[PDB]
RNA sequence: UUGGCGGAAAGGCCUUGGGUGCUUGCUGGCGAAUUGCAAUGUCAUUUUGCGUGGGGAUAAAUCAUUUGUAUACGACUUAGA
RNA sequence: CCCUGAAAAUGGAUGGCGCUCAAGCGUGUUACCUAUACUCUACCGUCAGGGUUGAUAUGAUGCCCUGACGAGUAGGCAGGCGUGGAGGUCAGUGACGAAGCCUAGACCGUAAGGUCGGGUCGAACGGCCUCUAGUGCAGAUCUUGGUGGUAGUAGCAAAUAU
RNA sequence: AAUACUGCCAGCUGGGACUGAGGACUGCGACGUAAGUCAAGGAUGCUGGCAAUGGUUAUAUGCCGCCCGUCUUGAAACA
RNA sequence: AAUUGUUGAAAGGGAAGGGCAUUUGAUCA
């Protein structure tokens, strides 16, 4: 959602040219972040390795309002409330156990060929 | 021996087609060294192989081959018609295929 | 149409290869002399050779012999029509018109 | 355990979809003949979809035949399963979706006892 | 019942096939294929290697030899469609090939479940091969360069057209 | 046969050479064309100049930067000729185009390689004796090309170097022929003559 | 390994001396199989990361403030350890 | 044959590239490519000509044999799928899960449609032979409800000023 | 005399592609003195490999493909 | 369902969407 918005040099670090400085959304996100941090502290997760692994913003039911236009016409003037959710997680990913054996099927000619290579090579 | 080849080089030109309609079931193969149907009527019934390579092993090898046979001659330039068990992906309009010498009558 | 004088060899080839009879308003193939005798024995014709003879030499029962035979459905000529434009006269360089004895080659190519 | 039958061939393995089904959401994926005066599908131009025709049928000898060679029969109880006692070579049982597991296990046991193939053996069963 | 009843059930009685008037006849080999002929194999492990035709087995595969002191192909059976018969020929008179036959090369079909997921030759077979190749080289040595010719392997070079090459 | 085929542009008809090279590229053979400034076109110099002026006249009215790009170099003219012959819009045509490499003169990575001529696209073999032709280099330098002298000097230097190389090669070839003649008149020579080779 | 030539895209070529193999130019010996009548019957190259040894040095840009030869915002042009 | 006669407005048409003992023009001869065209074969449907109660054995509206054909707007006829209800039957299914919904999962039927596997879910539902209709949507500037591009855009600039 | 051209062979033969429908016998024919056999009212024998072929969907490639319904002789229309 | 946000997969030189056949990726008896 950056149609017909102004450009700035503060967004150059992200590679984009059009960026803004929202206020209400930033305060709401910061409040929910502090709530998540408090929840993690209460649960027992240290804040050293906590990273925001999920976030989601959906549209809430609209609060209908009214506006007045020319020639005695009534138009649509509601809001767009947000449903915000977020999940922070402790980061821990060193290595896995890979896949299974993945047994291959060998033709008789293929088996003879590998036997020949084994017999010939040291 | 520096050369170990038991086949004949061929180029996949295109399918048996028309101005606006093409038939993927039949392809056209040009044989190097053949210029007329009189000498093109020697590689008839021979098996053509497209030998391509993928990045995933199927049954121990990453090289997969599509097989077909020469049906008849097409044109006066030595081009021949070919019918494959599975039609060529049409991305190989100019690729190199191997026409084997079997079944051999000579 | 293209029409011309046929020969015995091409008549025999036509009757042998694409020879079909008309029995009970059906196109029953002629692979034995029994069917020909059953459907044409009243006119003295009882074999495929007799039918060919009646075709080549016009006789008393040529009308019935021709009516018994289904029209021959031939294919396109194997060696081509030999002309660039079919819809021109034979003297004008096409398949349209009388071909006289030249019809034998075209008939055998198409058969 | 199938009777010797000719290889099943399908003249059209694809699904006949209605025109503009992928263009408009109101148009569902159910075939409807185009009756428009200038409909390209109805006029059967080159490069458009193919209308179903009488020629796309299947051989009556290999019609209604599953790839396993057994005709599909819907069953709901043991008494229904007893119908295919002397016809197990051509017909295969199929438990409907409304039968609970307590009857499904009994139906499967009876089918195994009588040598009747079931097209859905792993249905509503514990993993 | 979800489905009421099939009105008529097909009879589960198999029908015998009709009598077929398709007899078998011996294979008619090509005029260029005559025992003692030098052959070039096109497909298989020993492709390009040159061999000698000895006997026509009853199973429509030619008995061929790769005499072991020349190139190392064993006494085998080869299909008629995977061989090119060269012009040169070395006779095989005095070489007994009556012992070799179809049941000589017994497959002994491998076991089903136990596949070679990991990890031989008969002394009788070695003995027959030695007996054959002794006389084979004894006759072959009468003409120059045949031993080196058969030891060398056939290959196709650039500019070589098989339709104009008289193999 | 050769993975890359080098074709000289001397005395070669533009249209016939373009058709041959386009057919080869569609077949799947890598082709590099050198000395494209020496290509010859049938008709007179004034005729081809008028044709090129007519081509130049064509341009987009509202924005001349989006109109036809009338390239002036002889190599670019040859490339445009082949592009008018190959379907560049399709991916196959694009691949055929990338298979092409057209240069003016004899590049450094191609001076020491064999050059091949097209017998069915040569002016001396197709044009009637006494017919008027033109030079692509002269046409380009009259139309607006500005690098006629540079390529001429480079070609002169390359010709001098190649002449020295051919002098050395001719000396070596004479020595080899003398060695073969001395080796002749022997039993191996008679057997080879009897067996053809 | 010594030297020379090549700038158009040189990035390649020639050459000097030694070492490491082969040499089918000619004459011998040894083994080739149970891969079963063909089933591409691999050995070439285009990138990314990983692991092992030798080798080369420890930097800039943007935002922030400000300048004005610049401008709607961008952007341009400057400066301040 | 060619040339003057022969001049119209965005930049362009033998399609263009291009072609000159032509790849231009007239004529003569072969080879080559193809239409849902022609010949044969496999399958489906329709029509016509027939056989088949000497059976346990049922569907003679069933089965099989032979031949021919298969385009199409308005329109007519015929054969079939599905929806809301009622009668007979399945002594039908189901709280250990009925209906509904979702499901680039599977099967059958050329097709309308049917069926299975999994998740959600919570009290009803289905097959067979018939009767009945308020029985099938893609449009009618269709009636109602909700939702998108525009769009975080126009704009929130009269009335002296914080 | 030979040869060119045309037409005939119920003369022979080499190579390649598609198709395998029907399912105990019924008929028309040939070989064989005779048993019996056959290319004679629709393909069988042997052998090899695997227990990958193939179905659905996404992308890619070669070709084709104008927007649904109505009015109209004429629709995709700048109706 | 229209619409919207994240995760997972694919494509994107002035459109997307479809048909004729196949390669590759995912999945399937």
């Amino acid at each position: 959602f950056n149609s017909s918005i102004g450009r700035t040099a503060q967004g150059k670090e992200f590679g984009v040219t059009k960026a803004r400085w929202p206020a209400k959304s930033v305060k709401f996100v910061q409040g929910l972040l502090q709530n998540a941090a408090a929840n993690a502290e209460a649960k027992g997760l240290d804040a050293t390795k906590l990273y925001v692994s999920h976030i989601q913003v959906n549209q809430a039911p609209k609060q209908r309002r009214r506006t007045y236009r020319a020639h005695g016409r009534i138009n649509k003037y509601e809001s767009s409330p947000s449903h915000i959710e977020l999940v922070v997680t402790e980061k821990e990913e060193a290595v896995a156990k890979a896949a299974e054996k993945k047994v291959v099927r060998l033709t008789s000619r293929q088996r003879g060929r590998i036997a020949a290579q084994k017999r010939i090579a040291a | 021996a520096e050369s170990h080849r038991l086949y004949v080089k061929g180029k996949h030109l295109s399918y048996q087609r028309s101005k606006r309609v093409n038939n993927p079931n039949v392809s056209l193969i040009k044989i190097e060294g053949v210029a007329t149907p009189q000498d093109a009527q020697f590689y008839l019934g021979k098996r053509i192989a497209y030998v391509y390579r993928a990045s995933k092993e199927v049954r121990g090898s990453k090289i997969r081959v599509m097989w077909g046979k020469v049906t008849r001659t097409h044109g006066n330039s030595g081009v021949v018609r070919a019918t494959f068990r599975n039609n060529l992906p049409a991305k190989t309009f100019g690729a190199s295929v191997r026409i084997f010498l079997y079944p051999s009558n000579i | 149409v293209a029409y011309g004088y046929p020969s015995y060899s091409t008549i025999r080839q036509l009757v042998y290869k694409r020879g079909f009879g008309k029995i009970n308003k059906q196109r029953v193939p002629l692979s034995d002399n029994a069917i020909i005798e059953a459907n044409l024995g009243k006119y003295g014709i009882l074999s495929i050779d007799d039918l060919i003879h009646e075709i080549i030499t016009v006789g008393p029962h040529f009308k019935q012999a021709n009516n018994f035979l289904w029209p021959f459905k031939l294919s396109n000529p194997s060696g081509g029509w030999g002309v660039p434009r079919k819809f021109k006269h034979f003297i004008q360089g096409g398949s349209f018109g009388n071909r006289e004895e030249f019809i034998n080659k075209l008939v055998k190519s198409m058969n | 355990a199938s009777l010797p039958h000719p290889k099943i061939v399908k003249k059209h393995t694809k699904k006949f979809k209605r025109h503009h089904s992928d263009r408009y959401h109101r148009v569902a994926e159910n075939w409807r003949k185009q009756k428009g005066i200038d409909s390209v599908v109805r006029r059967r131009f080159r490069g458009n979809i193919s209308q179903p025709k009488i020629g796309y049928g299947s051989n009556k000898k290999t019609k209604f035949l599953s790839p396993s060679g057994h005709k599909t029969f819907l069953v709901a109880n043991v008494k229904d399963l007893e119908t295919l006692t002397m016809h197990t070579k051509t017909y295969a049982a199929e438990i409907a979706h409304n039968i609970s597991a307590k009857n499904r296990v009994v139906i499967l046991a009876r089918a195994k006892a009588l040598g009747i193939k079931v097209t859905n053996p792993k249905g509503r069963l514990a993993l | 019942t979800a489905q009421q009843a099939p009105k008529w059930y097909p009879s589960e009685d198999v029908a015998a096939p009709k009598k077929t008037r398709k007899a078998v006849r011996p294979q008619k080999l090509r005029a260029s294929l005559v025992p003692g002929t030098v052959l070039i194999l096109l497909a298989g492990r020993f492709r390009g290697k040159r061999v000698v035709y000895l006997k026509h087995l009853e199973d429509n595969t030619l008995l061929v030899t790769g005499p072991f002191k020349v190139n190392g192909v064993p006494l085998r059976r080869v299909n008629a469609r995977y061989v090119i018969a060269t012009s040169t020929k070395v006779s095989v008179e005095g070489v007994n090939v009556e012992k070799f036959n179809v049941e000589y090369f017994a497959k002994e079909k491998l076991t089903k479940k136990e596949k070679k997921e990991a990890n031989e030759i008969k002394t009788e077979r070695v003995e027959d091969q030695k007996v054959v190749d002794k006389a084979l080289l004894a006759e072959i040595k009468k003409t120059p360069l045949l031993k080196q010719y058969l030891s060398a392997s056939f290959s196709l070079k650039n500019g070589d057209k098989p339709h104009l090459l008289k193999f | 046969v050769e993975p890359v085929v080098v074709i000289d542009g001397k005395g070669h008809l533009v249209g016939r050479l373009a058709s041959v090279v386009a057919k080869q590229l569609l077949n799947g053979q890598k082709i590099v064309v050198v000395r494209a400034e020496e290509l010859n076109i049938s008709g007179e110099f004034f005729r081809n100049k008028l044709k090129y002026h007519d081509f130049l006249r064509k341009a987009t009215a509202f924005n001349k930067t989006r109109g036809p790009f009338h390239f002036r170099a002889p190599s670019r003219i040859f490339y445009k000729a082949l592009r008018g012959m190959v379907s560049h819009k399709t991916a196959r045509g694009k691949a055929a185009l990338e298979r092409l490499k057209v240069f003016e003169g004899i590049p450094p990575p191609y001076d020491k390689k064999k050059r091949v001529v097209v017998p069915q696209a040569l002016r001396v073999l197709r044009l009637k004796p006494g017919r008027k032709y033109t030079t692509l280099g002269k046409l380009s330098t009259s139309v607006g090309w500005k690098y006629e002298d540079v390529v001429a000097k480079l070609e002169a230097k390359r010709k001098v170097s190649s002449a020295e190389y051919y002098a050395k090669k001719r000396a070596f070839t004479k020595k080899v022929a003398s060695a073969n003649a001395t080796a002749a008149e022997s039993d191996v020579a008679k057997q080879l003559a009897a067996l053809g080779y």
